[PDB]
């Protein structure tokens, strides 16, 4: 299915299409062995695509609602999550 | 009881015939030379303007169509409850040379403000102007913006007589003026204070305008603005401000481009912050002296500044040899309203021995003091104490002179400007030529 | 499913895009984006360039002052030692560690102090910092603002401000230039306080292309103030030059100046260590890139706190939101832009 | 190496300077003209009143860059790679210092005026939000005007440089005003006449070049028109209005961006920058009565009509130069070359053969030539510049180069404020009688 997919995008951070946004409204799964064949077959532009298209699900979203999100364990103590969130400002405008 | 225009409409066709009948029968006399060094030095003292509106009298001052600030101040109409007078009835008496009667001058504010109301697109450009954009620079393009309803371009783009040029030209000047004290307060508000203005009363005059829209609502303050307005609203046609605006006008731009070329001569510093040099020195004296305005403490600091080969900013004239009556009429307000005021204080004390030291130094032509000197301590009495804002109110003073000058030369047809010019090259071979054929 | 059984080629490129965001979610993301910023680094400055040579302890110390506030995610790392000779860059405490700050710290120009403020024309400061070779053609993403810091006593001395001149320059290289604010700025200071003032932004000092192929990332960048007020306003400390900053401030609302409290110390403002590291880095620069004397002496420059500030927006639709500035985080403290 | 524009002309000035004061302190008396009553009420016709450097008319060879007559700069300025037209930038060098600069010169200084040519974001949003009724001229006016918060002279000024340093914040101030000329113009022309999009500065391409592009044309003989129009209309002396204009605003110590704006407000005037337009509409008029019957015979009748009609023949007929103007034929050379079969050349053409015939035999016509105006719509209609109204704004981005090299100058030497002497009507009377009696 993911072959045909890909033939799929063929054939039809830079903006995303919005082509592109209907054809990786499918599940997650999916979604990450479309990455893998994009990757395999050295397709860099679908590669990015679904890439942005990840990164929007995660894009400002606190570090326990992506944990939640995409299945992902903590091992950071509490004055360490601290720590990370206070550099994180540092990046911020203000 | 007739209009501005009506009055006008009968006035300009005397004029225009006695200006045909004068070139006619004098058009031949010699008035000046042009020597090299005059076409080098800014063509001083060259007579290069017809100005109708004021003439600098040596002796007394500047005189709107012979009339003195004296005059002025006992003729012209006031508004109820002021002994100031009224910018507009300047305004009257600069276009006609008659004096307006009360309930022309009333109705003529009126006419104003009822053009007051600015286009959607001029307020969206001031709200979204930079504050760091300077004051006189938003000025004059929203005077410029403004050209989309020039009713003079549109009627010659449609093709009228020449005769009817003044006509389109005298509603766009009103159209012009009454928007002026809104726009000023508009650019005021941004830059110094919150942007929130008022809004305009229609039957408050042009001065009371500017000064509610501005954000205070003292009739003092308004006594002031229609003094400052009034006196400042033209002084001959030589200066760079009134030049420029003929100059552009005579090329049949609209008063809208005319005025904002006006506008943009007038932000020269050589020509329209006269007001808040003084206001500098008075402040750097002020430091000096640390407020004692003793009669030996300023004449000791006025000596050091001559001795040092430095001016007295506001003092020393070329032509009037007495003191300024736009300055005793200011003097005159400040001592009827606030004489205890520290700043005038200090102006006081300085008029009272400046003149004295500088007679005695001998290097003045005509030590008295001139406009500037009194104006900027008025201003910094009810709160305007941003120098950089001066200039506007200059502005919206000085377009009353330049537009009626402007509706006058398109009544009787003036023509383009339109000197000669050289190279230093052709300057040399031309001077070479006319010595050897002496 | 998960997200850790993506390729960590993918992991990489999901951290060009959410680098924030992701190296808060677990030991690996963080640990691979301190990865990621020591390969930016070492392929910008490597390993044996000159300039880690020269930058090392200072940079550590500075590094090191941020302690108080991430030391534990800086020790999240632990296979570190203290900066020698004989110890690696690779494992060096402060920056094996600390390669996001790092980085960002060797790609933006630091704060300059004037080290004179407590004691016709007059010389105020004249001092240094490292600049980025290629600031002027970065500038539509990354600006590079100029920034003054005065304490007024109060506003009618604020008059004064625009006859203080600032002077910058490549350390004994090419004509110095003038950057300042409008002529009226003093118009909008209405009380006593410690200003910032934004001067505008850096000019283009040189054609970048005539340091193609040479191998220079960094440049030292003069900086001399000059009071021409033909007053006392100064010496008096009426007026007092604090220093300099580079910082964009609020890139969102763009403004003109801001006020904090006067009572503030100059350590409120300033990190000594910073602006240690940023002298002593670009006086190494001008003495390996130039066979000149320096005109000036080799000066030595020896707990961030929530302070209010009170802009003067550009904009005149820009409203004041007191509640947005009070929950904002501290200003006074790195600004990471890359 | 190769000198730098800025370098070249530091050593070049000193040395005017010093011949403009030997040449008035050892001639400066000498009386060079008289002004007559009818002169001051006729715009100063004749009057030796400006001190312009950069071109002079030569009644023989028509206007003349430094000596260099059109002929000489089409053979003596660089050109671009390809091309036989001479570059504008290249000219700006000829202007401002009086050589003629190398091809690398040249290279360089439209490498520099593209490195300033990014409009700050106020202007861009300004210029966004005008409306499409709002005159483009009137646009230009108020996009060079927003620029007065990056002047770097106004900034200067108000640190209290230096007299003597004047001239170099002016040269940088008129080089980033130049370089963002083009984007402004075209911003305009897309806003106004096209979808409002536009291209990016190609930091390689020529001041024309990135005009033309930017406009949304890749037509490389467009560019080389574009080259060819903004190169001989860069200057024509100091008396006209917006060079006037310009050096009057400037001579009260206003920035470039202000001098610029108001001589394009005198540019716009009907009566001096709408030639082009006027030539045009009566082009298509006469194509339209003799339906594409370009005959000797047909076009011999619509003329005689005309001049009996009491109507002019727009661009033929001057009261000074004594031939066809240069810039005439340098247009009508690039014509033949390029589109000799274009109708609407044919029809200039052809009355290029009859008009100076017609206008002889009428014999009410002095010098029966035309000038550039009589040419230059014609081949903007070819390359798809259909919009008349934007005419003047091209003229502007070409005029802007003699304006501002004349302003640096005139920094450079210390140009006094130009003041001459007003009076009233009234006076005038006075002080002819009073010469007159003696």
């Amino acid at each position: 299915s993911v072959l045909q997919k890909v033939i799929e995008w063929a054939e039809h951070s830079a903006p995303v299409d919005s082509w592109d946004r209907e054809f990786l409204k499918v599940d997650q799964e999916m979604l990450y062995e479309i990455i893998l064949a994009a990757n395999y077959l050295n397709i860099k532009p679908l590669l990015d695509a679904g890439c942005k298209v990840v990164a929007e699900m995660i894009r400002g979203r606190s570090p326990e609602e992506i944990r939640r999100t995409f299945n992902i364990v903590n091992d950071f103590t509490p004055e360490e999550e601290a720590a990370i969130r206070r550099e994180n400002e540092w990046a911020e405008d203000r | 009881e007739k209009t501005l225009k009506e009055r006008f409409s009968e006035i300009y066709p005397i004029h225009a015939q006695d200006v045909r009948q004068f070139v006619k029968e004098h058009g031949k006399t010699k008035i000046s030379d042009v020597l090299l060094e005059q076409v080098y030095g800014g063509m001083r003292g060259i007579p290069g303007s017809v100005w109708e509106g004021s003439v600098l009298d040596p002796e007394d001052g500047i005189r709107f169509r012979g009339r003195t600030i004296a005059d002025i101040q006992k003729d012209l109409p006031k508004a109820k409850g002021s002994s100031q007078p009224l910018p507009e009835a300047l305004f009257w008496l600069l276009l006609t040379g008659e004096v307006p009667t009360q309930a022309q001058v009333e109705n003529l504010s009126a006419d104003l403000m009822s053009r007051s109301e600015l286009p959607s697109h001029v307020v969206q450009l001031l709200d979204n102007l930079p504050k760091d954009l300077h004051p006189m620079a938003q000025f004059s393009i929203a005077v410029t913006a403004l050209e989309s309803e020039s009713k003079f371009a549109k009627a010659y783009a449609q093709g009228i007589s020449k005769q009817d040029y003044w006509s389109y030209t005298f509603e766009d000047s009103l159209d012009l003026l009454g928007k002026l004290p809104v726009i000023a307060a508009k650019i005021y508000r941004n830059v110094f204070k919150d942007g929130k203005m008022g809004e305009v009363d229609p039957n408050a005059d042009y001065a009371k305008n500017l000064v509610n829209l501005i954000g205070s609502k003292d009739e003092d303050f308004v006594d002031l603005m229609r003094l400052y307005l009034t006196i400042h609203s033209d002084h001959e046609g030589g200066n760079v401000s009134a030049h420029t605006s003929h100059l552009v006008g005579s090329a049949l731009s609209s008063p809208y481009l005319s005025l904002a070329s006006g506008l943009n001569g007038l932000a020269g510093p050589l020509h329209g912050r006269a007001n808040q040099e003084v206001l500098e020195w008075l402040f750097a004296l002020k430091e000096e002296v640390n407020d004692d305005y003793s009669k030996d403490t300023i004449e000791k600091y006025l000596w050091d500044t001559l001795n040092s080969g430095r001016v007295i900013p506001g003092y020393g004239h070329a032509v009037l040899r007495k003191t300024d009556p736009r300055y005793m009429a200011q003097r005159k307000f400040a001592m009827d309203h606030f004489p205890d005021y520290e700043l005038f204080k200090l102006v006081s004390s300085i008029y009272e021995v400046a003149p004295g030291v500088l007679t005695e130094h001998g290097k003045t032509k005509n030590p008295w003091p001139n406009v500037d000197a009194h104006s900027g301590v008025l201003l910094q009495y009810y709160g305007l104490k941003e120098s950089s804002f001066y200039t506007v109110l200059f502005g919206v003073s000085r377009a009353f002179g330049i537009l009626a000058q402007l509706i006058t030369d398109r009544a009787i047809g003036a023509s383009i400007e339109r000197p000669k010019s050289y190279s230093t090259e052709k300057y040399k071979e031309l001077v070479k030529n006319i010595e050897s054929k002496l | 499913s998960s997200l850790m059984d993506l390729p960590l080629e993918i992991h990489l490129s999901l951290l060009e895009y959410v680098p924030n965001e992701l190296r808060a979610v677990n030991k690996y993301f963080y640990v691979l984006h301190n990865h990621s910023y020591k390969e930016k680094s070492l392929a910008w400055i490597a390993e044996d360039n000159y300039i880690w040579a020269v930058v090392k302890h200072s940079l550590c110390l500075y590094v090191k002052s941020l302690d108080p506030l991430r030391q534990h995610a800086r020790e999240i790392i632990q296979e570190t030692k203290e900066p020698g000779f004989n110890v690696p860059l690779c494992m060096t405490k402060y920056i094996a560690d600390s390669w996001y700050i790092v980085y960002n710290a060797l790609q933006y120009p630091g704060k300059i102090i004037n080290m004179g403020w407590d004691k016709k024309e007059r010389t105020l400061m004249q001092s240094l910092t490292a600049l980025p070779v290629n600031f002027w053609s970065r500038k539509k993403d990354e600006p590079t603002p100029v920034n003054v810091w005065f304490y007024v006593k109060n506003a009618h001395v604020a008059r004064y401000i625009p006859k203080i001149i600032t002077e910058i320059g490549i350390c004994n290289y090419g004509p110095k230039q003038i950057v300042a604010s409008a002529g009226y700025i003093n118009e909008l200071i209405t009380s006593e306080g410690i200003y910032c003032v934004n001067l505008g932004h850096l000019p283009r000092l040189y054609d970048e292309q005539i340091f193609e192929g040479t191998g220079t990332t960094h440049l030292p960048l003069e900086l001399k103030a000059i009071d021409r007020t033909d007053s006392d306003v100064c010496i008096n400390s009426d007026l007092v030059l604090l220093g300099y900053d580079f910082i964009p401030y609020q890139i969102s609302k763009p403004w003109l100046l801001f006020r904090i409290e006067p009572v503030n110390s100059i350590e409120a403002i300033f990190n000594y260590s910073e602006c240690s590291f940023s002298y002593q880095f670009a006086w190494s620069l001008a003495c390996l890139q130039s066979e000149e004397k320096i005109s000036f002496p080799r000066d030595t420059i020896i707990k961030p706190s929530k302070l209010i500030r009170i802009f003067v927006y550009k904009h005149p639709e820009q409203k004041q939101d007191l509640g947005q500035e009070i929950a904002l985080p501290n200003w006074n403290t790195p600004y990471l832009r890359r």
